[PDB]
RNA sequence: ACGGUCGAACUUGACUAUCUAGAGGAAGUAAAAGUCGGGUUUCCGUAGGUGAACCUGCGGAAGGAUCAUUAACGG
RNA sequence: CGGGGAAUCAGGGUUCGAUUCCGGAGAGGGAGCCUGAGAAACGGCUACCACAUCCAAGGAAGGCAGCAGGCGCGCAAAUUACCCACUCCCGACCCGGGGAGGUAGUGACGAAAAAUAACAAUACAGGACUCUUUCGAGGCCCUGUAAUUGGAAUGAGUCCACUUUAAAUCCUUUAACGAGGAUCCAUUGGAGGGCAAGUCUGGUGCCAGCAGCCGCGGUAAUUCCAGCUCCAAUAGCGUAUAUUAAAGUUGCUGCAGUUAAAAAGCUCGUAGUUGGAUCUCUCUCGGCCGAAGCGUUUACUUUGAAAAAAUUAGAGUGUUCAAAGCAGGCCGCCUGGAUACCGCAGCUAGGAAUAAUGGAAUAGGACCGCGGUUCUAUUUUGUUGGUUUUCGGAACUGAGGCCAUGAUUAAGAGGGACGGCCGGGGGCAUUCGUAUUGCGCCGCUAGAGGUGAAAUUCUUGGACCGGCGCAAGACGGACCAGAGCGAAAGCAUUUGCCAAGAAUGUUUUCAUUAAUCAAGAACGAAAGUCGGAGGUUCGAAGACGAUCAGAUACCGUCGUAGUUCCGACCAUAAACGAUGCCGACCGGCGAUGCGGCGGCGUUAUUCCCAUGACCCGCCGGGCAGCUUCCGGGAAACCAAAGUCUUUGGGUUCCGGGGGGAGUAUGGUUGCAAAGCUGAAACUUAAAGGAAUUGACGGAAGGGCACCACCAGG
């Protein structure tokens, strides 16, 4: 994967997508 | 032979680390390419969703069909095959079920007759397969 | 064994235990020293002077008779050459091999032996620079080497 | 080339003792070799020797008594402190009753027992038993 | 309010790196009993012969199973 | 995040340390501030970026990586409890406050203690002491089966009370109740081997399954599924994973590199590492001593003082024992709360072996006195203005005396000389030899070639054959050997020229100048690639002819690149001794090559003297050989592959189960081909090395037989 800051960016992107899915499911 | 001078410390330690990289277990532990190819990601256990049930054919001298399961792990999305040990224990598993999986015992190496299985099912629907097999508990769905 | 050859030979001198001047040798230290002075004025390296003194005049060792070795006597009076004898001979040999390689281009063995001679020249030059016999700015160069001899 | 003349002398003594010989010629000689043989002689291990005094580095002919099993050098000459002499005598010596680490200290070349008596440390030279 | 300073951040192109939908192509797999059907002892390196293998050329190895003869030579 | 430290460990080591103590950093991310002694502070402010709350739509308010708690995340982690009583902290303060901290709740993380029953009598059963030839006879203990009995002791629990505490709970102390096996009932794994404990019975039948590994299961399963029994640990025991020891399978201690994985094709060479002997305390100031310089400086070694506590080790001490703790003990007293270790670096004072380093060789070298030039003395010229007070101190200098004046010796280390040789070592020119091919002429003939047979092909325009010549390119046979030379690749016709080189000989010279070498650099068979020349033979490709159920490799004829030379590239081989280099030691023998030495003799037709060829020895370096129970080794074997658990001479490269794979990618070199460097996913229980027997030979020899044949009935 390399490039520590880019690995952290990937982790932040996955966090954002999973949290968006969670909030979409819970509000219904 | 070896250098044995009183000033040969850095030669000795540099040659030691360079030839340390030629050790297979050391290179597995420290290069970091096996840890990212490992589906568990440095975890003792993982939890996944049953995709399908598989009959895996046993290797050449033994004739049996081992009941395994194709599971997709929740935390990374990778697909693994896990063996369901005891007899009739595949019947406790349904499709799209929540399953706790561990390794099978040889640290990522396939074991025994089963070709290409490194994992075994430990828990099904958050109850253990041992308690289901011995009939101590009941399974929800 | 050898520096640049596979040989391991034993050809060398063996001085006797006896350091005293033999009783038949009726030569004082001053006569031997003036003989060394006139042989150097004729023009000879200390190896040649020692060989002439040993063969003809019966002087077994100069430093057993005079107490001092030949090159130190020459340096003390002042007839020592500026470059040492062995370095001079090595540079002369290198010049001859360079002349041969200029004449003959396809001679690979001459190139190899020239490389060995240059390695020996550089080793001697480093040793003489450590002992302050040569100046520290001295260097052997490919083009201007025959001028030194 | 020839490095560590003590190693050559001790190896020659060991090889000719293992062969059953009575005398050993070792060349060259040195003060360290003579001191080592003097220490090894005072414990009744080797016998008595002559230094052939040529005008070069001398030679030594040493008589052999059949009391020697192994005489050996340690290269390099490691620094040994008194706190660390016990580990060295555990590593090199066959028993606590016999065997000798020879070491050079500022009080001279001696054994490990005399080094303990005089409370000194130094650099290791050898061992014999 | 002009000016200076520290400076978050914003816009435009390049170098990128990551996340995330995709018409299509090339595949393989499970389902069709459907249709048609002699040579080599063992090698090495290079080159050619359709890629590899294999064969041949050139140069190398044995990591391949030595029987028999050998005293005269002077006039 | 770093340390203190932790796990493991013979010794050396490996791994962990987010985590309560010390230090740092930060409060969603960056940035800028105010106040203040102290902040670039976030339970302060102001922005932007990202989130997100209330809206009446104008506006307003945010920051749990504090304590609880929630969502999310996950294999993975507790109550929205009580108190400021203890420990301390803040304030104007004996008084107030503290989700710091304390106390309970959850808690099989982990550690310490410790139940699940003991005994007596009988019935069998053993093993002992006494008496008996023995059998046996007893009073001596022990053991369980007790489908046998018997009362005694109890903690679990139930639960008054006291004690504990801020209030409680718990623990402790105690009334009362609380024990006969259908109970107050102990589990988790296993029973083929490793590895302790069943060839038990029933079921299944290569299925289901078990099995870390080897394996079990296809109808007598010691291995599956059960019953019984047995085994291990036991309030605990499995399984997955990280790690440590096993692992002398990372080897410093302490591994390997002939044949098992492995030494570079070869040499040079810088950094690095290593490097032969040798050399046995005092002058001035102050009270025999203290101050001043030391002494070339170190490395080393010993000592001293600095190295937080906790933790580790360890002293004392009956927490009922222990893990713990720092307390306690004696009738107001007596006390403890030690000590050790704490790398390396930095101080400090002794020792001077070992290992570096230095002091005098154009002598502007030490020790003394004899003088000059220049700059200076801070006091003695009572008070002075002074040209001068004197004295004494620093640097540049000229001779003199004095020192036993001053250079370890010359490595069975090295370099360089000089000597007579020696060799297929190299380069250039030159000379010769045959063979082959082509051509010309002459002679006679119908075949010649090729194959296991043929065929293709040449051929009476006259092939093949024999003779006389000419030319072209190639190659240097036999001599030619376990001979020689070279760093290796390699090197063989004559002569000449050119520079090299080993060895030997030397009472020559220099005097450590050396060994092994990352980086770097020359050379490097064959094949191959660029330019030119030339192409005799041979010849990859290619074209034909044969050969067969299916032949497309073999075989024969022709033949292109090439094979040859010159100049550029390439850097690869079973580039081999499948064996790094330098140095030392440990058995023997005689052949050979070169050099040297000592010789009685034969020969150059007896040679007039040396010199060449032989003959006998000796020495040095070589190519090799034989022999040996030197020692090693898994062995075959090896005088090295020996001097290795009795393990350390110096140093370079280099291997770590078999494959993927010397592959992908990247870099670099090359015109190209490719060379150098060089993985991973994945797969596998083996692959390999040495030896040892010989089913079976489509291997070979013999013998026997009308249940074999031959001649027959």
């Amino acid at each position: 994967e390399l490039s520590r800051v880019d690995q952290r960016h990937r982790a932040s992107q996955l966090r954002k997508q999973k949290k968006e899915a969670v909030l979409a499911e819970k509000r219904q | 032979g070896k250098c044995r001078g009183l000033r040969t410390a850095r030669k000795l330690r540099s040659h030691r680390r360079d030839q340390k990289w030629h050790d297979k277990q050391y290179k597995k532990a420290h290069l970091g390419t096996a840890l990212k190819a490992n589906p568990f990601g440095g975890a003792s256990h993982a939890k996944g969703i049953v995709l399908e049930k598989v009959g895996v054919e046993a290797k050449q001298p033994n004739s049996a069909i081992r009941k395994c399961v194709r599971v997709q792990l929740i935390k990374n999305g990778k697909k693994i095959t896990a063996f369901v040990p005891n007899d009739g224990c595949l019947n406790f598993i349904e499709e799209n079920d929540e399953v706790l999986v561990a390794g099978f015992g040889r640290k990522g190496h396939a074991v025994g007759d089963i070709p290409g299985v490194r994992f075994k099912v430990v828990k099904v629907a958050n109850v253990s397969l041992l308690a289901l097999y011995k009939g101590k508990k009941e399974r929800p769905r | 064994g050898r520096m640049h050859a596979p040989g391991k030979g034993l050809s060398q001198s063996a001085l006797p235990y006896r350091r005293s001047v033999p009783t038949w040798l009726k030569l004082t230290s001053d006569d031997v020293k003036e003989q060394i002075y006139k042989l150097a004025k004729k023009g000879l390296t200390p190896s040649q002077i020692g060989v002439i003194l040993r063969d003809s005049h019966g002087v077994a060792q100069v430093r057993f008779v005079t107490g001092n070795k030949i090159l130190r006597i020459l340096k003390s009076k002042g007839l020592a050459p500026d470059l040492p004898e062995d370095l001079y001979h090595l540079i002369k040999k290198a010049v001859a091999v360079r002349k041969h390689l200029e004449r003959n281009r396809k001679d690979k063995d001459a190139k190899f032996r020239l490389i060995l001679i240059e390695s020996r020249i550089h080793r001697l030059a480093r040793y003489y620079k450590t002992k302050r016999v040569l100046p520290p700015n001295w260097k052997y160069e490919s083009s201007t080497a025959s001028a030194l001899v | 080339v020839r490095m560590n003349v003590l190693a050559d002398a001790l190896k020659s003594i060991n090889n000719a003792e293992k062969r059953g010989k009575r005398q050993v010629l070792i060349r060259p000689c040195s003060k360290v070799i003579v001191r080592f043989l003097t220490v090894m002689m005072k414990h009744g291990y080797i016998g008595e020797f002559e230094i052939i005094d040529d005008h070069r580095a001398g030679k030594i002919v040493v008589n052999l008594t059949g009391r020697l099993n192994k005489c050996g050098v340690i290269s390099p000459r490691f620094d040994v402190q008194l706190k660390d002499l016990e580990k060295w005598q555990n590593n090199l010596l066959p028993s606590r009753q016999f065997g000798f680490i020879v070491l050079t200290t500022s009080a001279g070349i001696m054994d490990h027992e005399e080094a303990r008596r005089k409370h000194t440390g130094g650099k290791i030279l050898g061992f014999f038993f």
